[PDB]
């Protein structure tokens, strides 16, 4: 089971400096290679680098020999792409991704980079319940709101997880510094009103958890 | 003494500097070779090793093993352009690579001028040199790597001496090669100049190796 | 660089046909007969999954359907046939010089149903006209195409600051989109009015889809 694992997200102040990791898991971490891929939504993606884990040179872009380097650690396995200074640029996830066949085969969970001087927020979490229906729906649709927090991602679930079906979270837009994004799960009119649905939020940032129960109105 | 112990590698790939073929020995006083096999039967290139026994008992009986680099890349090239030089049916970690003993020369630009370097071996030993003759596929693979159809090598030393031509013919696959490369060595005597010619084809020594037996 | 392309953007197949991208590279990503191109799978929040390689040998795992031809700068992607889960973005990359370089990017639509939206509107929670504020809420679900807009009436009256929109992406196993219309305002501005209502415009209707809610 090859795993590439990477660090969670990382807000820095422009300016600073960054140390993603990259786990090597699976597979022997020498004998292949590790790319590195800048991923900016809309943007495409662009490549870093590579780093022959064995010979340990690296080779970079034209457009990051300079802020950009690649270290190994070969006794454990792991790969570090290191950024700095940070520009407000390079607004983007990154990737670690390994060289197999001249391509790249397994790659990596992502690592969302944020560069502003703004401070961490945790959210606040609004129910939202119908409250009004004519017996027209054998299916309602209710609603988890989260408003107001600093950097991304947030992670929404319903039940702890039990309830996967019919389940749409919408991504975050921006506004004002404060990301604002909503949720939505749509089960039978049945169990809504005498079983309990709670909404669990989870800012990995803050280190913050929030347990919301839809009452009706 | 005690025999030479390589690691995923046979003779063939070990001394033809087959990346992935990395022995750690470090002793230089063998008595025989003990090879531990595998797919790329050394050859990453798919060709024919020629006097390979001849070779095998060479590289036996030995009481010193001096690498140096006989043709330095850096300064040796210049109207041929030593990069570019590499395949992914020789790789390096997942990326392309080629033998770290030998140059896989191409036309720089649209031109591939007529080479010629020559090693008068300074070394009070004999040393081992080990060259490669491209063989392509199509007449294309030729003039888009070589550029000229009418190519020659011609190694020449006093102990040795001939000249090499394209043999262009497709090959059945082997690592999604279509095309060969036999690999030649010499031994250059103390105080003798071994010379190399050649207008395309000609994948060029970049190690060599010093060394006495018995 | 060895700068790529991309051809087209984007191409709304129909369920069970032929999608073909197409990509072209400024430079010949060929050597020693051997073609450097590879093409990749970006579903939406994932990272990209490997499809083919060099140029049309087929990753162990991947689906037969996917399909990858050409030589010298004119590559081709085929999808045959084309199902639902294919929703994703897909670009091709070559190998043959540094830098390595990415395409464009091709981002697949698939077509089916023709439905409309399931509209649902939610009041401000009490626990969120306690900070001073108040958001409503709009979420319009399982809907196709993605072209749609919404409007905000308040007592009848157009409004269109505060205003959110969130589209999703095209669903893996439902190949419909979703979007959020969120409306935010001040306390004290939502309890001065009653009527509170936000209308759509899809071309699956001629008029307006409302769906409405009074204090
Ligand atoms: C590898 O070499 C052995 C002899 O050493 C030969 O019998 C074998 O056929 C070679 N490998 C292949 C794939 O032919």
């Amino acid at each position: 089971q090859i795993q590439l694992v990477q660090s969670g997200p990382e807000l820095k102040k422009p300016g600073e400096t960054v140390r993603i990791s990259c786990k090597a898991s699976g597979y022997t971490f020498t004998k292949n290679g590790m790319n590195w891929v800048q991923q900016a939504p809309g943007k495409g993606l662009k490549w870093v680098g590579w780093i022959n884990t064995y010979t340990g040179e690296p080779s970079y872009a034209d457009d990051f020999k300079g802020r950009f380097a690649f270290s190994l650690e070969t006794s454990a396995s792991t790969a570090y792409l290191q950024i700095n200074n940070l520009k407000n640029e390079d607004m983007a996830a990154y990737f670690c991704a390994r060289m197999v066949r001249d391509a790249m085969d397994f790659w990596g969970q992502g690592t969302s980079v944020t560069v502003s001087s703004a401070k961490t927020t945790p959210p606040s979490v609004y129910p939202l319940a119908p409250g009004s229906a004519a017996q027209t729906n054998s299916m309602v649709t209710l609603g988890c709101l989260v408003k107001g927090y600093f950097p991304e991602p947030v992670t929404v679930t319903w039940n702890s997880g039990s309830l996967s079906s019919g389940v749409h979270t919408f991504p975050a837009v921006l506004q004002s510094d404060l990301y604002t994004l909503s949720s939505s799960v749509t089960v039978p009119s049945s169990p809504r009103p005498s079983e309990t649905v709670t909404c669990n939020v989870a800012h990995p940032a803050s280190s913050t958890k929030v347990d919301k129960k839809i009452v009706p109105r | 003494v005690a025999p030479l112990h390589l690691g995923k590698c046979n003779i063939a790939g070990w001394i033809l500097g087959n990346p992935e073929c990395e022995s750690l020995s470090t002793a230089s006083s063998w008595s025989y070779i003990v090879e531990t096999p595998s797919s790329d039967n050394g050859t990453c290139y798919p060709g024919d090793f020629i006097d390979y026994e001849e070779l095998r008992e060479q590289l036996s009986s030995v009481s010193s093993f001096e690498r140096f680099e006989i043709f330095p890349k850096t300064s040796s090239w210049p109207n041929h352009d030593s990069n570019k030089g590499v395949t992914a049916a020789c790789p390096h970690a997942g990326a392309k690579s080629f033998y770290k003993n030998l140059i896989w020369l191409v036309k720089k630009g649209n031109s591939y001028p007529k080479l010629s370097k020559s090693y008068i071996n300074d070394k009070g030993k004999e040393v081992l040199v080990l060259w490669g003759i491209h063989h392509p596929s199509t007449s294309a693979d030729q003039q888009s790597l070589y550029q000229n159809a009418d190519t020659y090598v011609f190694v020449g030393s006093s102990r040795y001496s001939k000249k090499f031509k394209p043999e262009i013919a497709i090959r059945p696959k082997v690592r999604d090669q279509e095309g060969r490369m036999n690999y030649y060595w010499t031994l250059v005597e103390p105080g003798d100049k071994i010379t190399f010619e050649a207008t395309g084809n000609l994948v060029v020594p970049r190690y060599a190796f010093a060394m006495e037996r018995n | 660089d060895i700068v790529l392309t991309q051809s087209p953007a984007s191409l709304a197949v129909s369920l069970g046909q032929r999608a073909t991208i197409s990509c072209k590279a400024s430079q010949s990503v060929d050597f020693d007969g051997y073609n450097y191109l590879n093409w990749y799978q970006q579903k939406p929040g994932q990272p990209p999954k490997l499809l083919i390689y060099a140029a049309s040998n087929l990753e162990s795992g991947i689906p037969a359907r996917f399909s990858g031809s050409g030589s010298g700068t004119d590559f081709t992607l085929n999808i045959h046939p084309v199902e639902e889960e294919d929703a994703a973005t897909y670009f091709c990359q070559q190998s043959n010089e540094d830098p390595y370089t990415f395409g464009g990017g091709t981002k697949l639509e698939i077509k089916r149903a023709d439905a409309a939206p399931t509209v649902s509107i939610f009041p401000p929670s009490s626990e969120q006209l306690t900070s001073g504020g108040a958001s409503v809420v709009c979420f319009l679900n399982n809907f196709y195409p993605k072209d749609i807009n919404v409007k905000w009436k308040i007592d009848g009256s157009e409004r269109q600051n505060g205003v959110l929109n969130s589209w999703t992406d095209q669903d893996s196993k439902d190949s419909t989109y979703s979007m959020s219309s969120t409306l935010t305002l001040t306390k004290d501005e939502y309890e001065r009015h009653n009527s509170y209502t936000c209308e759509a415009t899809h071309k699956t209707s001629t008029s307006p889809i409302v769906k409405s809610f009074n204090r």
